[PDB]
């Protein structure tokens, strides 16, 4: 599998401090089961989106239901079955920075995960329990794909 | 205040050695009292280095020129060793004490074993040394590094 | 999402809302209630004390409107069971819950031979009308 | 150890050894004698019963309640040193002292008719004279004490002042014959201050 | 860093293969507020500042003369501190 | 019996063996033994101190010498306490009150002081399991100490007590007024929402009464202070509270309130639904979004310093904020009948242009009163007043405002009079901002402009009090006074033009509240002039 992370998000806000980048937005994102915000930034230019949209967000370590654990270099001629297939947003990453309320005494209870699309930020923030398949400085693909409902 | 509680390591708290090193390593650094003579030893040393620091750097500019990059090396070591700086680590602290004494055996810039040639080269690589053992200390390697 | 039995599901209901301390309903009961659950509940609802029904029905609330959507004959199922305990503070939880899976509401309906419920909208509604 | 109790009707350990000797049972006389002319108290009463439940004798608590009000009683004097009308409460801790004078032959409370004659500015001519004649009274007693007796005492402050006297010359003849012939230390080296 | 819709990459994900070997150099541009590192979003810059570089690789930030020019501290400088003047070299050209 | 005698000897010869618990015991035990008591009497003539008898001596001593007897006792006691905590034991507790058989008058004396009776409880608490606490339970509340019991969360898990408790506690805070709601609140709302159930019961029980048109603003007030109050403990319940009101016709507008009031804070989206839904020709019903919380957090986002908002989106904030506050409609039967929208433009550019004038704060004051017509006339709204003197609440609670604020009498404080002239139900406010600027003590500035800002403090209350807010400004002045935290000059000077301004007759309570203040030698010493009109003289002889 390698479903580090499945949820449904829906965007409660886009980009409050302005269009910094004309092809870039930034939108902010809450949960719906697990209760977590969500900060990411998108390529709007190919992917439009506007407030009030929901989507399912599936991070997965490797897109290949099998498990197989690619190396990660662009082989588009590859006809194995793929988690792409049923997401229309994809983006592939690399998780650079875990934060959390942790304190000298106990366990943190709340974590913060940073990944880096190759410039696209993407800040999750949660309760620790859902952010177990984290661990810095590892590859993250994003799988996100709109909801009609 | 700040820098007792930065660069003690207090080896009373169970709780936060757990956090911080391996199991097979708390119980020797709570048992042990010649390791905690030795932190303790550790820590009077950083104080009077801090001392010397304070009465050669007047307006308390922290910005200094030295050869080596300690925490560029440190982070090098880190994005090399794969350290994943969230689970208990294996390194004993005396490891960390004993280490940096042997590595400032080293680093010679007056070669001779004359009491002279000595005084000599303890004032030579005097401000490096501080520089070192106040960045290669017992607690922050085993919570910051 | 396991089979778990009168005996067990009541086990397991009593050690996650076994807190007597927490009065409050926390949270986490938006992820407590879950479809084998609420199906099981139907034999182990007899054996609950009446701080955990309280509890359970308190929660029944902190859902989503499409978890309630998905999830509602058993809902209905679970109130109606409900409406056959002891004590008379779930047996007016459910009957005004009924009404929450179908249009998001809750129903209004009071001095139905409630004795505490009668002498305090009197004294009040009295009160009221000499302060008014 | 427990003279002077007979004085105030407190019975001491003679008296209660001579009223056993003659008691065919000593358990109700006993149980009289800790309760009546004890702790009066239904409090302490009610928690004997827990203390003896634990298996910790009544003797523990009991000599712990005994020297923590003894160490009460010499706070609060300590503070009414200070506290209040002068004369009013040296005459106040006169009475305390002249009262406790029978009990000062007996250790346990010995250290409070000490620390009240202490706190004493001037303590009364026959106590002074009392504690003059034994040796420990004398040197339990603060330096208060012995100015208010030294005073008087003309032949007692010689002695006393004797042996300080015998020690000052015999430093004084060890530095006069002294090994140490150097000429920056010698018999008037030191500055008069020190 | 993205495959659907359409296969794109990013300038900063190709900067990092000019980047030899493992450099890690944390820099800021020349346009970033100092009030940005007070609140949150301390580590993810709305304005891309706050250059950061871990294992040979341009994770975020923009460049600017403060990170390649001829300051103490900057990416070529830590370039020819922790490689050698050859890596150095084919760095300068491989950018140009 | 050799071991047995020679146990009880070395026993005998402990310091002071003669009173143990079990000296009845042993002695029994040596009585059976054979051994003759004439040794034990002899090593117990050296092994005895009177440390029950001179313990009492040392009391009596201490009461002589001019210490209270009962704080002897309080601490004898309380060190019987500490000692018996640290020496109980419950399992041969239990034993020997199953050898007795009786209920214990010594167990009387224990209960009958109320530290004992804590301790009882703390026992009860650790050790569940012991059967004689459970009995001493039992006997508390047969001898009728059962209040002391702790009943705090018992009072959650009964149901008709607790109705009752509420019902009461409410019948008296009607009959006494705000003055008497403010004091019963606390202990009410705590026990109501101490206990999700009962937070849950009395909710529905207010909004059920409240359903009526007739009072039901009291109620609904009853039933927002408990909601504040829940919320203020952790505890969220706004979704419950809307799934109570007739929001299942809008589940849109229920789903973005409950969202926004669980989060705590203001999106652009949820905004945006309800502009949209509300601006439409089937607005949902506006009292559902005339929650306190929600119009707090409004005013949080648009006057407060420092918050940024949309500006693509701040038109349909105005918009949302106008329809919540200045749009009226009608309801028979809760029937929605018509829709007052008279006060939609103009309210709605006049809270635009506070809102711009508030939120530059790189503009200096002067402009603001440059300003001061279109000021004066926007600030003749309630939501508006309201949210400028939130504003300025906000812009001067920074202690460094006074530092950057230049003027002996500002323009704030003018504001804050119109405030008090323009709207009565906004003069408690006015009465807090005044009452927080005027306890701030501050250690920074020169003492004369605290002095001088006191002086017009003391001119803006005394304005609170002419436009009728009397009662809590007296009130407060006396409690100041009698704090000591307030300049006599100042005192002087309040009192002096608060006699100046008002005239006779006066009402009981008025004069009730200002005689003790002249009382006050204070006052008597300094106010008191040769003079034709002489305040003080005049009011003492006019009463």
């Amino acid at each position: 599998a390698g479903i580090l992370f499945e949820d449904i998000f829906d965007v409660k806000d886009i980009d409050p401090e302005g269009k910094k980048f004309d092809r870039v937005s930034r939108l902010h994102c809450e949960s719906e089961s697990f209760k977590m915000d969500l900060i990411l930034d998108v390529n709007i230019q190919i992917y439009p989106v506007d407030l009030g949209d929901k989507f399912r967000l599936v991070i997965a370590s490797t897109l290949y239901e099998d498990g197989t654990l690619d190396d990660g270099e662009y082989n588009p001629t590859d006809d194995r079955p793929s988690r792409a297939d049923q997401f229309e947003y994809v983006m592939y990453g690399k998780v650079y920075r875990i934060e959390g309320d942790e304190t000298s005494t106990e366990a943190a209870t709340r974590l913060s995960a940073y990944v880096s699309y190759g410039g696209l930020l993407m800040r999750l923030q949660g309760d620790a329990n859902n952010l177990h398949g984290f661990e810095v400085d590892s590859r993250v693909y994003l799988l996100m794909k709109k909801l009609a409902f | 205040k700040a820098f007792e509680k930065k660069f003690r390591f207090d080896y009373t708290n169970e709780r936060a050695l757990r956090r911080t090193l391996q199991e097979d390593l708390v119980k020797d650094v709570l048992s042990n009292a010649h390791i905690q003579n030795e932190l303790e030893r550790e820590f009077e040393r950083m104080r009077e280095d801090r001392e010397v620091l304070r009465v050669i750097f007047p307006t308390g500019d922290s910005k200094v020129v030295l050869p080596c990059n300690l925490l560029r090396m440190i982070w090098n070591a880190q994005k090399i060793f794969h350290i994943n700086p969230r689970l208990p680590s294996d390194l004993h602290p005396i490891k960390v004490v004993e280490g940096v004494k042997e590595l400032s055996k080293k680093l010679v810039i007056v070669n001779g074993d004359d009491p002279l040639s000595r005084q000599a080269q303890e004032n030579a690589t005097l401000l490096f040394n501080i520089h070192l053992r106040s960045t290669l200390c017992s607690r922050r390697m085993a919570e910051e590094f | 999402m396991a089979s778990m039995r009168e005996s067990d599901t009541g086990l397991w209901l009593h050690n996650k809302l076994g807190a007597t301390d927490e009065l409050w309903a926390p949270p986490s009961i938006a992820s407590l209630l879950t479809a084998a659950v609420i199906d099981n509940i139907r034999l182990c609802f007899h054996g609950l004390s009446s701080a955990v029904k309280l509890k359970l029905l308190l929660g029944t609330l902190h859902l989503p409107r499409r978890t309630v959507d998905e999830m509602k004959g058993a809902l209905m199922e679970i109130i109606q069971l409900a409406s056959l305990d002891s004590d008379p503070w779930v047996l007016m939880v459910a009957d005004i819950l009924k009404s929450f899976p179908d249009t998001g509401s809750l129903n209004l309906e009071l001095e139905e031979q409630n004795p505490n419920v009668q002498d305090i909208l009197g004294e009040l509604r009295e009160k009221v009308g000499e302060c008014e | 150890m427990f003279a002077g109790l007979q004085d105030l009707g407190v019975a001491n350990g003679e008296d209660l050894k001579e009223t056993l000797t003659n008691c065919t049972e000593p358990l109700k006389a006993i149980e009289q004698f800790q309760t009546e002319n004890g702790v009066l108290l239904p409090s302490l009463q009610s928690a004997l019963p827990f203390l003896d439940l634990h298996g910790t004798p009544r003797l523990e608590f009991h000599q712990s309640v005994f020297d923590e009000l003894r160490d009460k009683l010499l706070e609060r004097v300590s503070a009414i040193a200070s506290e209040g009308k002068a004369e009013e409460r040296y005459k106040k801790l006169e009475d305390l002292l002249e009262k406790s004078f029978s009990l000062v032959k007996m250790p346990s409370l010995q250290p409070v008719v000490m620390c009240v004659m202490k706190h004493l500015p001037k303590v009364p001519e026959k106590k002074l004279k009392l504690v003059m004649a034994d040796k420990e009274l004398y040197r339990a007693c603060a330096v208060e004490v012995k100015r208010q007796i030294w005073q008087d005492n003309q032949a007692l402050f010689g002695d006393e002042v004797s042996p300080l006297l015998k020690q000052y010359i015999l430093e004084k003849e060890s530095a006069l014959f002294s090994t140490e012939l150097s000429v920056l230390h010698n018999f008037f080296s030191p500055s008069p201050k020190t | 860093a993205i495959l659907k819709p359409r296969p794109l990459w990013t300038g900063k994900q190709i900067f990092s293969l000019i980047i030899p070997g493992h450099i890690n150099c944390i820099r800021t541009h020349s346009t970033h507020p100092d009030d940005e590192d007070s609140g949150p979003y301390k580590h993810i810059s709305p304005g891309d500042t706050k250059v950061v570089v871990e294992n040979g690789e341009l994770i975020m930030g923009i460049l600017c003369k403060k990170s390649l020019g001829t300051s103490a501290g900057s990416l070529v400088h830590i370039s020819y501190l922790e490689m050698g003047h050859d890596i150095t070299r084919l760095f300068y050209s491989n950018i140009q | 019996d050799a071991e047995v005698q020679q146990e009880c000897l070395h026993k005998f010869s402990t310091r002071d063996y003669i009173m143990e618990p079990s000296i009845f015991n042993t002695l029994k035990r040596y009585f059976q033994a054979g051994g003759s008591p004439e040794n034990v009497i002899q090593l117990l003539s050296e092994n005895y101190t009177a440390v029950a008898q001179t313990v009492n001596l040392l009391a009596e001593w201490l009461i002589q010498t001019g210490v209270e007897p009962v704080q002897v006792q309080e601490t004898v006691e309380n060190h019987l306490k500490s000692l018996l905590i640290k020496h109980f034991d419950p399992r041969k507790a239990d034993s020997i009150f199953t050898e007795e058989g009786e209920t214990p008058a010594w167990l009387e004396q224990m209960i009958a002081h109320t530290t004992w009776r804590d301790l009882f409880y703390k026992l009860a608490e650790a050790h569940p399991d012991c059967l004689m606490l459970n009995f001493t339970v039992k006997l508390i509340s047969d001898a009728g100490y059962q209040g002391e019991i702790t009943s705090v969360s018992t009072a959650c898990q009964q149901l008709e007590v607790f109705s009752r408790v509420l019902r009461t506690s409410l019948a008296t805070i009607l009959d006494g007024g705000e003055e008497n709601l403010e004091k019963n609140l606390p202990e009410f709302a705590k026990m109501v929402c101490h206990g999700e159930h009962t937070y849950l019961f009395a909710q529905a029980m207010m909004s059920v009464l409240a359903q009526e048109e007739q009072g039901g603003s009291a109620v609904r007030r009853i039933a927002q202070e408990v909601q504040r109050f829940a919320q203020e403990k952790g505890h969220d319940a706004s979704q419950i509270t809307l799934a109570l009101g007739t929001a299942a016709s809008y589940p849109r507008a229920c789903q973005a309130l409950g969202a926004m009031l669980s989060k705590g804070a203001l999106n652009p989206a949820d905004i945006t639904v309800l502009f949209k839904m509300f601006t439409s020709m089937d607005p949902p019903p506006v009292e559902l979004i005339r929650v306190p919380a929600f119009l707090d957090l409004f005013m949080q986002s648009l006057f407060k310093p420092g918050a940024r908002i949309n500006q693509d989106h701040k038109h349909k904030y105005i918009h949302i904020l106008a329809y919540a506050a200045s749009v009226v409609e009608t309801w028979k039967k809760n029937k929605r009948v018509s829709i007052n929208k008279d006060e939609l433009k103009s309210t709605s550019k006049a809270v635009e242009t506070v809102h711009n004038l508030c939120c530059n704060e790189n503009k200096g004051a002067s402009e603001l009163v440059a300003e001061l017509s279109t000021l004066y006339q926007c600030i003749r709204f309630p939501v508006v007043a309201m949210g400028v003197l939130k504003w300025v609440d906000w812009t001067v609670s920074e202690p460094r405002y006074f530092q950057l604020q230049t003027d002996h009498t500002p323009v704030h404080l003018a504001l804050l009079d119109e405030i008090s002239t323009c709207h009565q139900l906004l003069h408690p406010q006015v009465l807090q901002l005044l009452v927080k600027l005027f306890e701030t003590e501050h250690s920074q500035l020169d003492v004369m402009e605290q002095l001088e800002l006191k002086k017009t403090l003391l001119d803006r209350m005394v304005h609170l009090l002419s436009r009728g807010y009397v009662l809590p400004v007296v009130s407060y002045i006396r409690k100041c006074l009698e704090k000591l935290d307030t300049d006599i000059s100042l005192i002087r000077y309040f009192v002096t033009e608060v006699l100046d301004v008002i005239a006779p007759p006066y009402t009981s309570d008025f004069v009730q509240l200002f005689l003790p203040i002249l009382e006050n030698d204070s006052i008597a010493g300094t106010i008191k002039t040769e003079g034709e009109h002489d305040p003080v003289t005049e009011f003492i002889a006019h009463c």
